[PDB]
RNA sequence: GCCCUUCGGGGCAUUUGGUCAAUUUGAAACGAUACAGAGAAGAUUAGCAUGGCCCCUGCACUAAGGAUGACACGCUACUCAAAGAGACGC
């Protein structure tokens, strides 16, 4: 995913996108030979410091937990909150209405997941 | 005297054969010797014997699997989700801080004294409505 | 709620708590969400401030005052100088004869 | 209970848990550590 | 509440013979003889009619703090400020059984009634529970902040009460060994407890106050008030008697139920004791009530008994109530 | 960083010789409000509670200490729990009313 | 003294390298709290000034830091 | 608004609620007292109530303790046990 | 593979097990090096303790030793004022 290379001093950061490759290509080129004759230093690598890099490492932590959180979810679920959707807006106001107008029921009761509950579960 | 063990872990037979180890590993957490639960296989090509690698007190305090130590509700590697849902549990991690904390929880827990997905859905509305 | 407005028989408003939370925050819940204002916040700590200031500058002038030396010196350190204070400080009243045997060079 | 996603098989299981085979001639596993005294349990009121 | 009339006591006899403070004193269940434990780092049996010397046993290099005679076993217990916990057989005159353990200095010894326990309480600041057959320290009530000075068992709950030296009096459940619940009201050092034996309250000294509790609530039934001095003892009869001795010498004996403080004394030293060495170190009835033991700082056993000569005419309850 | 370090493992370090002087726990809460970490001052002086529960001074100075730097419902959590641990301390009250 | 000094020329001069500080026996009281004891939660939700607190830790200032009349006869 | 006419009258303010109690014959969001939409997980202690309907701050002396652990917290508990107004009857009994 | 059979059938026996052998990158250490110069208010010094996120030798986790084994020696406002008299004060 990326090959940041500091020429300068001849150091390399390379990421991978997976945990399998990163380590079969770390315990696959340990002290392994390049064009020229030499005995790399292959260790892991040290978080970068560049706020960029920190942030993007930050947005694919809560990207993961994200696409874990939408597969337990129901799609319902996700959809009606997700409020991007004017039909999940009207959807969302019309399901936690249960009558009385101007009620809006709150998370913890119109987002429950239980044996009963009261909601279209799953 | 039972293992907090997810059925990803639990290998495919309903009918399980466990075998327990007093003191038998030292927690990968905390580093405190442990009750060790390991069971067999779906394949008799490896005899690994998947086993639980944290203990009861550290299962307990951060929520997960004792073999795979991934998140009991979401089923997340454990940063992953105390980086993204955040707070809930830092958990110290340093080398006489680590049995301190653990030792005081297990203290605190033998001696009877002691809303995720309110954090999952507010983890979705930032990232619902944010812009790189 | 809490408040009820009444106009009794003389013809004056007068008002009834209902309960007895008004003027003091107790058997109410309330008390937990005030909020003081940013005026009073920053008079309470100007206050300590200055209390922390006037005790610094007791010290700055017990330290300048304790460095003037006056008679003999008797010390070879300032501990020793502070403990040889405390010790005339609890014992002349006893020791005054000794103290002019000395400075008399005979008789107690 | 529920759990990381869904169900798949089967729910209820029954387990068979027997003590391990430990070798005799082993001695302890793990060097025992010196770890601080903990806090003590919240103390009471004064009552004077 | 109205109070009971208490006929006074007066000194019967006087011990000499230990060259050390008598710091522990325990009768036998047949009251035949007691046993005192004194700062020359000897135990001496004593028979209690004659009050003459039977034995001297020696086993400590350091005061004797502590003594129990069992009521099941022929055995007797000591502890010493040496850090040793001894048992006796009293069949052959020897010791037979240590109880090691206490980082310091050991200050108190009591037995569990019912079962075969053995509580010890220590400047280590901890009272550690015993097996009298194995020698296995089975638990360790901890959480107090000083020297344990004293120490009761009792047949229910709360079964180890223990006072300390940092002010607080904490009770025990002696299953799991850990505390039921803390009494902070005493000020300093609580010294001395006390239990009584047919109502289910006991009582606790600090110097000046001696407070008197209610079990298994803890609850603060009453207190002794008037003796402003570091209390040391406590004992009580079966006919409702609280003595406090106290380390300056002074003796107050009060009536369990009311409070009220029907005797006040000071008691008298040897010939070449200072005034200094005025105070009572320890105290107990005996078996029957009819005597108190008292040992005290000149090193001297004493005798009290209850003047049969006075009439509740002429010592009259001069109790004024409020 | 590493002056830090060199603060903190001498604070540390006098802390367990002697831990009944107050002034350790004091100078080291001291150093670390000054530093700006609060959560490690607030644990110094929890830990020096735990030490000497019944303390007026530290329990004044920690008080204070989370006064001066407009704190309040932390101060005020502070003033209730010592009026809870020490009821008959005239001058815990007296600064909680004030 | 010495060592600073030479650090500072030699970290300008493009060379890094970190030394071990880990002595055997001995604690790294800059890893995390030593011995963590929290505030016990009270009436007060404190929530946004643990925030403010842990943002004026985070922009503390090093740059801010550096450490190291009358006559005689009428007295 | 007596009963049993209260239809079209819509209560706006906790004084149209009389004393309070939401009026069920009237289909509208009815909140006697007030409104408590969403607190952003305010690490505060739950204010609890004791016996009598007042504010207890024994919850303070109690925390972190187990249930059935004896703490007194109260000046009820320095009074002599006679002399409290609970009771007079104790059986001093072992 | 055996055994029984009324030749349809049936019986006996039933789930082992610790990343693999694979020495850098999952954790062993002294020596050696430049050194160093064995506590108690002058000099030379026998020790016995104390406290534990300091241990070592030892069966001793109820001896003894390791320089009395070493460590200790630093730092120092914060429960905090009151009267009296002075000021081309304000
Ligand atoms: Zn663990
Ligand atoms: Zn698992």
């Amino acid at each position: 995913e990326r090959i940041r290379v500091l020429n300068n001093r001849g150091v390399a950061f390379i990421t991978y996108t997976n945990e399998a490759n990163a380590q079969f290509a770390k315990e696959a080129m340990a002290h392994q030979s390049l064009d020229h004759n030499e005995i790399l230093n292959v260790r892991w690598a040290t978080a970068d410091p560049n706020p960029l890099a920190q942030k993007r490492e930050q947005r694919r932590i809560e990207e993961q937990a994200a696409e874990a959180i939408r597969r337990a979810l129901p799609a319902e679920f996700v959809a009606e909150i997700e409020g991007k959707d004017p039909e999940a807006r009207k959807r969302r106001k019309l399901e936690s209405s249960y009558g009385l107008e101007g009620y809006e029921a709150p998370d913890a009761v119109h987002f429950a997941r239980g044996p009963n509950a009261v909601n279209p579960r799953g | 005297d039972f293992p907090s063990v997810c059925e990803n872990c639990l290998p495919e037979n309903p009918y399980v054969k466990m075998l327990k180890e007093d003191y038998g590993a030292e927690c990968k957490l905390c580093t405190r010797p442990f009750t060790v639960f390991s069971w067999a296989g779906d394949g008799r090509a490896h005899g690994r014997k998947k086993r639980t690698n944290i203990c009861l007190t550290c299962a307990r305090l951060k929520n997960a699997c004792q073999c795979c130590i991934m998140d009991l509700q979401f089923g997340l590697p454990i940063v992953i989700r105390d980086k993204a849902l955040e707070l809930i549990a830092p958990g110290p991690q340093s080398e006489i801080n680590r049995e301190y904390f653990a030792q005081n929880n297990e203290r605190a827990i033998e001696e009877g004294r002691a809303k995720t997905d309110e954090k999952a859905r507010e983890l979705l509305r930032r990232l619902a409505n944010s812009k790189p | 709620g809490t408040l009820d407005i009444i106009e009794t028989e003389d013809g004056e408003m007068i008002a009834v708590d209902k309960d007895g939370t008004f003027f003091s925050t107790a058997n109410a819940t309330d008390f937990a969400q005030h909020k003081p204002d940013k005026a009073a916040v920053d008079r309470l700590v100007a206050d300590l401030r200055k209390a922390e200031e006037a005790s610094l500058k007791r010290r700055r002038e017990k330290l300048a005052k304790s460095g003037e030396e006056h008679g003999d010196v008797t010390y070879i350190n300032e501990k020793n100088k502070q403990f040889n204070a405390k010790l005339a400080r609890f014992y002349n009243k006893y020791t005054a004869e000794i103290r002019d045997s000395f400075e008399r060079g005979t008789m107690v | 209970s529920a759990q990381m996603g869904n169900n798949t098989k089967k729910q209820e299981r029954i387990i068979k848990i027997v003590e391990r085979q430990r070798d005799p001639m082993e001695p302890p596993k793990f060097k025992h550590k010196k770890i601080p005294r903990g806090p003590p349990s919240p103390p009471p009121p004064v009552m004077h | 509440p109205r109070p009971d009339w208490h006929p006074p006591w007066k000194l019967m006899r006087v011990i000499s013979g230990h060259l050390g403070w008598v710091r522990a004193l325990a009768v036998e269940p047949n009251n035949q003889w007691f046993a005192s434990g004194a700062g020359d780092r000897t135990i001496k049996i004593w028979d209690l009619a004659s009050g003459q010397l039977r034995l001297t046993l020696t086993g400590h290099i350091s005061t004797v703090r502590g003594l129990a005679v069992s009521p099941r076993h022929p055995y007797m217990f000591s502890c010493g400020e040496d850090k040793m916990v001894k048992c006796w057989d009293l069949e052959t005159n020897k010791v037979i059984r240590h109880y090691h353990g206490h980082l310091s200095g050991v200050y108190t010894l009591k037995l569990h009634p019912t079962l075969d326990v053995l509580v010890t309480g220590g400047r280590d600041g901890v009272a550690r529970v015993w097996d009298m057959r194995t020698r296995s320290n089975v638990h360790v009530l901890s959480g107090h902040t000083g020297t344990v000075a004293d120490l009761v068992c009792q047949e229910a709950d709360p079964q180890v009460i223990t006072g300390s030296l940092d002010s607080t009096v904490r009770m025990w459940d002696l299953a799991a060994g850990k505390t039921m619940g803390v009494l902070t009201h005493h000020k300093k050092g609580v010294r001395a407890l006390v239990t009584h034996p047919t109502e289910f309250t006991f009582a606790t000294a600090s110097t000046g106050s001696i407070k008197q509790w209610k079990c298994p609530e803890g609850a603060f039934m009453q207190n002794f008030e008037g003796h402003n001095a570091i209390i040391n003892t406590l004992a009580v009869n079966d006919q409702n008697v609280l003595f406090s001795g106290g380390d300056n010498g002074s003796m107050s004996f009060w009536d369990w139920k009311s409070g009220y403080r029907f005797q006040s004394l000071d008691t008298t030293a040897q010939p070449g004791s200072l005034d200094a060495e005025l105070g009572i170190m320890s105290s107990t009835f005996d078996m029957s009530g009819a005597r108190l033991i008292t040992g005290e700082a000149d090193k001297t056993i004493k005798i009290w008994k209850e003047d049969t000569t006075a009439t509740p005419e002429t010592h009259p309850i001069e109790w004024k109530p409020s | 960083k590493e002056y830090q370090g060199r603060k903190r493992r001498e604070f540390e370090d006098y802390i367990r010789r002697n831990r009944l002087r107050l002034q350790n726990w004091f100078q080291y809460a001291q150093w670390e409000l000054e530093q700006k970490e609060f959560a490690r001052a607030r644990s110094i002086f929890e830990r020096a509670l735990d030490v000497h529960p019944n303390n007026t001074q530290l329990w004044i100075r920690y008080i204070e200490a989370e006064l001066k730097n407009r704190n309040i419902n932390h101060a005020r959590n502070l003033l209730d729990r010592a009026v809870t641990r020490l009821p008959r301390v005239s001058k815990l009250w007296y600064k909680y009313v004030y | 003294l010495a060592a600073l000094q030479k650090r500072r020329e030699l970290k300008t001069a493009g060379i890094n390298i970190k030394i071990t500080t880990r002595k055997k026996g001995q604690m790294d009281y800059n890893a995390d709290i030593p011995f963590e004891k929290k505030p016990a939660p009270g009436f007060y939700d404190t929530t946004e000034e643990i925030a403010r607190n842990e943002w004026q830790r985070a922009h503390f200032d090093p740059k801010k830091q550096q450490v190291g009349g009358p006559s005689a006869s009428l007295q | 608004p007596p009963y049993p006419n209260r239809a079209g009258w819509r209560p706006r303010a906790p004084e149209d609620f009389g004393d309070g109690g939401a009026f069920p014959e009237i289909p509208v969001a009815q909140y006697p007292w007030g409104k408590n939409d969403s607190s952003s997980k305010s690490n505060a202690l739950v204010v609890q109530v004791d016996s009598e309907g007042k504010v207890d701050y024994t919850a303070i002396a109690r925390q972190g303790h187990s249930s059935d652990r004896i703490i007194h917290a109260s000046f009820k508990d320095l009074i002599p046990l006679r002399q409290r107004a609970e009771a007079g009857q104790i059986d001093l009994s072992r």
